[PDB]
RNA sequence: CUCAGCUUCUUAGGAGAAUGACGUAGCAUGCUACGC
RNA sequence: GCGUAGCAUGCUACGUCAUUCUCCUAAGAAGCUG
């Protein structure tokens, strides 16, 4: 069940980004939404995980928006 | 004998010819024909074996597109054609005939050699663009290639024929425009020639070579000079849709009509193009006998508005797009000058002028303020110009100062439900049930993109002598219901807390405008709209809904001054449609309580060899032609035979077209102009789409019945039905009520229909459809191609064969024959992916909890119950999932309530929701 | 509810029944007292029904009156708001240019679409991609609607001002399209 | 609901009824006890209807208060709930690329742009300390997001392009962190 | 953040039907007192 | 044998309380379909 667990993590990740006010960046939001829609439309799994990596990199690009240390513990 | 005959054929013209015949023998080929004689009728494709055809060669030994045809016929027709040609010689729009006699064995056989023709007559072009089949369209590829309209390899593209995939096909067709315009001019010249020469005869499409030169004079009876009667009802009417598919009149936009010279600069202040419309009509459709009123305001009935509007939808593609839309005027109200709309200039209905214009008014009551604040004159005249290059639709003004970009949220997630599902063996790797319906997010400019999707709506001219009969047949499908104008106090509006378009949404919901106006004023506004046009600003909103594809559906919220009066106009008929059972339009018939088995067994109404079919229109509202929506609004407004006069009904039609068809769409802080197509937010949308769908189906039936040969119909009732249908279309100007009823009975007995907006299920007779005596999937693809301008792929068409399984899909709900109470009934089950998506992905964040949203999983399980007997087990466990999850929700709710506030809930009413009996009671015919 | 004349009669009958029951166990006294109590109970129930009906009717009337008063207040408020909007947009349109274009109209009616096209002193061109900027409104002055417009501001999709020199094909991706460029009417 | 005073009557009269049915004294006593039991039953029935209606009202009030409170709590606590859910799902996903990128970003090795997925494209990733540089970077190769990237120009915090040979073991303290390494995919 | 249809659930109100209980009026029958 | 009152049984009408059920007006939460 490793595939259909990425199509949901991408939904949750884009919801998280949309709460960090990434909508303001009209190009960053376009890239995020394109990655989201491409993950949700992903027959394969390697492509889904690569686009998930890119979207998570968008999330981690923000310096202090999300405290990775407090959460990964 | 070959050279002696060929040498004679290549006479004084001094031409070099290659013979296509074997030994100077007749050539047999497939060719379209608009034939109507004592035996057969119909615009079909026949064999032609009466002529021997040679092809000319230019210099360098290359076959030029010019043919010497040689008809062979008895002495009588030869002598009757010699006179009629020598009497039409001086006309320049007539192929240069050449008459002679030849000896074969021992007797003379006259030959009528038509010279310098072309391979494909006009009928072939019309048929190819009119009866289009993807599998075998070789009379269209050859026509396009041989006339420089594209390259021989342009047809290697993925979808070279799809108006939706590649909109470049429009340009390839438009490259044929000049040839069609020259054909129109040459047929006008020929009609004038035969009128001045006193020849009376029928003009058929299949006699005009694609250049334009008419070449057949067989049945041309002669009379005194100056008394010719060219019958052009079956020519100018079969050539209608091709006249705007190929934009034949584009070359009328240039000075002196020359293509090379620049566009004619129409002065922007001009709005009354009546003189230009009349001049164009008298230049091209000179001998179209029926009267043409450029402004439909002075038409005669519902069947003259269609005719005049069908001509205007072609004569308005020459005039600038910046002269249509409302006409404004400065009215002084107590010394302050407004700029209010005092008319309209429709693309179809010509110029409409208000009858109640009162300059120098003193008081503005609530009704007048409502009318003025809705008109786009003030809004788009006080706004600053705007040139939006994100779309192709016209742009009027920018009400705000800077554009507003609206995004779409990605849709929340229901973690506990997904964990429960995954625990219960769901969403494994490679399972029959999987998540496929998601909440898709969109970037900033989604709304403008989905408005720009209107570029698929092209100005479509509809074959008028066929539409004026399809309208009667479609009307017979609506004769059961009753309706009329209702007073303001009989109006039923479901909920009054839904927004009121623009600009009325800036001060309250629809409740404010429905409760703040007394009934007398609410009826005075309607009586006013019945005497003048009030333009309105629609506002296009985005829809936040779960879907399997990532298009951002936009819904056209219409202003209150439009819906509030369309309701008074249409509510009676709409409720009559929604309350009638056993009719074609299944609206208001629930799928529960055995309401779907009733639908299916009403569809299977004694059709001898049923074979279900179904079609979904792609972009039903963004590609529906203006003419079809005008006709649909006419059909729903024909119940008003007593309440409203003729002019009242026309002004109601004008208001509907001003507020729905071609309006000012406020797509995100800017006023664009819709090219056309229905706004799916008005009162008559699910019922005005039903009329359009029935019109398309009936037109497919008419085309399929006519396009048959005629001698190959063994049944002698259907042959006569075809022979009478053709003459009722193109040889009758008044309604033939008895035959309309006969053909409606034929359709009901062989083409039983179940229509619901754009979702249709036909149960057509299999053998007739095989023989072409009724429609089929190809006979509907062609109709959509040449009337909707959308090629309907096989992804949106289905054709079942075993009636037991029922329709493949109707309203997204598949059907299955199942055992229930000792009898077999059809239960509708959804796509399990849709139910699981509605469970996992939810619109709001408060709904994610579930523990306080148990009245949602009950309503999902109600729709998901039928799956509980699907043969597959993963399909059938998506209902036990919901039952067990509802049980879990109830347990958790009881625990949480006990913890927070010690109150054990009263059970014995909440235990029904996790037992199948309650849900199984929802699909039994007791209620 | 100790109200209405019926309750007084009911109380008197109940007291008489209670007093006479001890004095008379059965027979004429008990029968008469029971009949009196029964008729008093019937009358009291009748009066209670009449009350619970008239009071309900009065409450429904009062709530209807409140609803009507609030409806009239909202009617007045929305009428004032619409009138103020009309007088704001009526005092904003270009009276000079608009009156000039209307004056030279034949019947006095001019199509709406040519009111802003020829009398609006501003143009908000939305550009989706750079090529469109290059081929439609290049430079600090362009020409639209047969009028010479001069640029005054070029904001991006983030509503952040973008300088004219910043826009170039090399530096096109770094921007946030579409670009909303506002231009005035330079005669 | 046998917890209200009326029920007591239901007992007493009923008790008497019991004593009557065994006794069977006469039909007049039977009628008297039937009347008493009927009046007591009507009183208890009215009381029980009132009690059940009041209990239903109280249950509705409780189940409205609970729903409102839970909705308010869930709406207010959504900024952090979403992130906790996201990282729970990511750590349960157990993918090498996501795990490696998250672990690197844990200790300040965040990327300055979206990690590209094409054949070769720019990626600027910061490096706080020499330990991370040793862990992921080596010569011209860079190991981030489980893919080899070609080091091009390690840019110091002062925008001073530092030669790779400078960064080695105990020479780091002289150089002022944090570096900004650029890299391109090497597939 | 539109038009229309359908369905589930909760409360308020109105009408009707059935059952139980109380009360008033009227009628059929049985018995004691006063009457003839 | 008949009448008045009283008691007992039965029936008709009317007025209340309660339970259940059906339908219909309205308000609220929710789902699905075009
Ligand atoms: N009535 C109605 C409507 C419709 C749909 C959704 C709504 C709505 N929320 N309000 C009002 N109307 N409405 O139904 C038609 C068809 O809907 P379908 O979902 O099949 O969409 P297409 O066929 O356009 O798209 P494709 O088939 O390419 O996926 C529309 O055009 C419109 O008129
Ligand atoms: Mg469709
Ligand atoms: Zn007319
Ligand atoms: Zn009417």
């Amino acid at each position: 069940s490793k595939m259909s667990d990425v199509k949901c993590t991408s939904v949750v990740l884009l919801s998280v980004l949309q709460q960090l006010r990434v909508e303001s960046s009209s190009k960053l939001w376009a890239q995020c939404v394109q990655l989201h829609n491409d993950i949700l439309l992903a027959k394969d799994t390697t492509e889904a995980f690569e686009k998930m990596v890119s979207l998570l990199s968008v999330l981690l690009s923000m310096q202090g928006a999300v405290d990775i240390n407090k959460l990964c513990e | 004998d070959a050279q002696s005959f060929l040498n004679r054929v290549c006479g004084v013209s001094a031409a070099r010819l290659t013979p296509c015949g074997t030994g100077t023998s007749t050539d047999v080929v497939y060719r379209a024909f608009d034939i109507y004689n004592d035996k057969v009728a119909g615009f079909a494709k026949f064999l032609k074996t009466n002529c021997c055809r040679f092809q000319e060669k230019d210099e360098d030994d290359n076959l030029i597109d010019s043919y010497f045809v040689v008809k062979r016929h008895t002495f009588s027709n030869y002598q009757h054609e010699e006179t009629i040609y020598n009497l039409l010689k001086d006309c320049p729009a007539v192929a240069k005939h050449d008459f002679f006699k030849f000896r074969i064995d021992g007797d003379m056989v006259p030959h009528i050699s038509r010279q310098r023709l072309t391979k494909y007559t006009m009928a072939d072009l019309v048929y190819a663009l009119r009866h289009f089949d993807e599998g075998n369209c070789d009379t269209l590829k050859e026509i396009l290639v041989t006339y420089n309209c594209c390259d021989d390899d342009y047809f290697n593209k993925k979808d070279w024929y799809d108006f939706v995939e590649n909109p470049d096909i429009l340009r390839v067709y438009a490259n044929l425009g000049e040839r069609v315009r020259q054909a129109l001019l040459k047929t006008v010249q020929f009609c004038d020639a035969m009128r001045n020469a006193g020849i009376v005869g029928v003009l058929t499409l299949d006699n005009q070579d694609l250049n334009g030169n008419w070449y057949d004079f067989g049945d041309f009876i002669q009379t005194t000079p100056g008394s010719g009667v060219p019958v052009v009802d079956s020519y100018y009417s079969l050539l209608m849709p091709i006249l705007t598919l190929t934009r034949a009149l584009t070359a009328e936009s240039h000075v002196d009509t020359d293509l090379t010279k620049p566009y004619i600069k129409w002065d922007l202040l001009k709005y009354d193009f009546t003189e230009e419309r009349l001049k164009l009509f008298d230049r091209y459709f000179k001998y179209w006998d029926q009267t043409y009123h450029p402004n439909c305001v002075n038409c005669l009935d519902d069947r003259c508005i269609l005719h005049c509007a069908n001509f205007n939808v072609l004569f308005s593609t020459v005039f600038p797009p910046t002269s249509f839309g409302p006409l404004v005027r400065k009215i002084f109200v107590d010394g302050v000058p407004f700029v209010v709309s005092t008319g309209y200039h429709f693309r179809e209905l010509g110029v409409v002028h208000n009858q109640d214009v009162n300059l120098h008014s003193s008081r503005l009551s609530f009704k007048e303020l409502l009318v003025y604040a809705a008109d786009p004159a003030m809004h788009a005249a006080s706004g600053n110009l705007l040139l939006d290059k994100r779309t192709t639709c016209f742009s009027v003004a920018a009400l705000t100062n800077n554009v507003a970009f609206q995004t779409v949220k990605p849709g929340n997630f229901n973690k506990d439900f997904y964990d429960f599902a995954v625990s219960k063996g769901f969403f494994k790797e490679g399972s029959s049930v999987e998540l496929k319906h998601f909440f898709f997010a969109q970037d900033g400019n989604a709304a403008i993109s989905d408005y720009d999707y209107y570029r698929y709506n092209l100005p479509t001219m509809c074959d008028i002598r066929q539409l004026l009969f399809v309208v009667e047949v479609v009307d017979k499908y609506f004769d059961c219901y009753d309706g009329g104008c209702i007073n303001a106090n009989q109006v039923i509006v479901n909920n009054l807390d839904k927004s009121a378009g623009f600009p009325f949404n800036k001060w309250g919901k629809a409740r404010l405008y429905y409760d703040s106006m007394s009934y007398e004023d609410q009826d005075a506004l309607f009586a006013y709209t019945k005497r003048n046009v009030i333009p309105t600003i629609t506002q296009m909103n985005l829809k936040y809904a779960i879907s399997a594809k990532n298009r951002a559906r936009t819904v056209a919220g219409v202003s209150i001054c439009s819906t509030m009066t369309n309701r008074q106009f249409h509510q009676k008929l709409l409720k009559s449609i929604a309350a009638t059972r056993g009719a074609t339009v299944v609206i208001g018939t629930s799928k529960f309580y055995g309401g779907w088995h009733n639908m299916l067994k009403t569809v299977y109404s004694d059709v001898e060899n049923p074979h279900l079919m179904g079609w979904d229109y792609p972009k039903c509202d963004r590609a529906m032609p203006n003419m079809l929506r005008i006709m649909a609004s006419l059909v729903l407004a024909r119940k008003h035979t007593t309440c409203c006069s003729l002019s009242h009904r026309f002004y109601r039609l004008a208001n509907e077209c001003a507020q729905v068809l071609s309006e000012m769409v406020m797509c995100g802080g800017s006023l664009y102009v819709k090219p056309g197509g229905t706004s799916s937010g008005d009162a008559t949308t699910a019922y005005a789409n039903s009329v359009f769908n029935i019109c398309q189906a009936v037109t497919a039936n008419v085309n399929a019945l006519l396009s048959t040969d005629g001698n190959k119909i063994a049944d002698k009732y259907v042959r006569n039905l075809q022979h009478r249908l053709y003459e009722c279309l193109y040889r009758n100007r008044d309604v033939d009520t008895d035959f309309v009823n006969e053909f409606y009975a034929y359709l009901r007995k062989h083409f039983s229909m179940m229509i619901l907006s754009d979702d249709a299920v036909v149960c057509f007779n299999s053998t007739y459809a095989s023989q072409g005596l009724v429609a089929s999937i190809k006979n509907f693809k062609s109709v959509l191609y040449y009337q909707n301008n959308v090629f309907m792929s096989e992804a949106k068409c289905w054709t079942e064969t075993d009636l037991t399984k029922g329709p493949h899909e109707f309203c997204s709900q598949h059907t299955m024959l199942v055992k229930q109470g000792d009898d077999y009934v059809y239960l509708p089950y959804p796509d399990p992916s849709r139910i699981l998506g509605a469970g996992c992905f939810v619109d709001d964040i408060v709904k994610t909890d579930g523990t306080l949203m148990i009245e949602r999983f009950v309503s999902l399980a109600i729709d998901a119950y039928p799956l509980t007997k699907h043969p597959n087990q993963e399909y059938a466990d998506v209902f036990h999932l919901y039952l067990q999850y509802i049980r879990k929700l109830h347990d958790e709710l009881t625990g949480h309530m006990l913890d927070m506030y010690s109150v054990m809930l009263t059970n014995d009413n909440t235990s029904r929701y996790w037992e199948p009996e309650f849900y199984e009671a929802m699909y039994t015919p007791h209620t | 509810f100790s109200s209405l004349p019926s309750y007084a009669a009911f109380a008197t009958a109940q007291e008489a029944y209670e007093q006479a029951v001890a004095n008379g166990d059965s027979e004429v006294v008990l029968k008469k007292l029971k009949k009196s109590l029964n008729v008093a109970k019937s009358e009291f129930d009748r009066d209670a029904a009449m009350q619970r009906k008239l009071e309900k009717m009065a409450d429904q009337a009062m709530t209807q009156m409140y609803k009507q008063a609030r409806s009239e207040d909202k009617r007045a408020k929305v009428t004032s708001a619409m009138q103020t909007m009309l007088f704001t947009m009526l005092r904003k349109l270009d009276n000079d240019a608009l009156n000039n274009i209307i004056n030279n109209a034949r019947d006095g009616c001019v199509p709406l679409n040519i009111i802003p096209l020829t009398t609006a002193a501003k143009l908000m061109v939305v550009i989706p991609d750079y090529n469109t900027y290059k081929n439609t409104c290049d430079g600090t002055t362009f020409t639209y609607a047969s009028a010479l417009w001069e640029i005054q501001q070029v904001v991006d999709a983030d509503s952040k001002i973008v300088q004219l020199s910043e826009i170039s094909m090399d530096n096109s991706p770094n921007l946030a399209w579409p670009l909303i460029v506002t231009a005035l009417r330079a005669n």
